């Protein structure tokens, strides 16, 4: 039972690490899409 | 007059898009 509780705690820690990785991926995606939208607007303004 | 209204609507849409891009550049 202690080994099963340790395995459940390791699975919960892996789920928390996956949630933190998803939050970091969302933050990096927003930080990259900010300059990407800036470059897309700068490219659209020359075509406009 | 219809073609001029469509061109003015396209120009106002382009100006609104430029203003939104300027607001996004000012916020970021």
């Amino acid at each position: 039972q202690r080994k099963r509780l340790a395995e459940k705690y390791r699975e919960c820690l892996s789920n928390k690490e996956k949630i933190l990785k998803e939050i970091e991926v969302k933050k990096e995606y927003l930080s990259s899409l900010q300059p990407r939208l800036n470059s897309i607007m700068q490219a659209s303004l020359p075509v406009q | 007059e219809s073609v001029e209204d469509k061109l003015e609507l396209r120009r106002k849409q382009f100006h609104v898009l430029l203003s939104t891009i300027h607001e996004l550049q000012q916020t970021l």
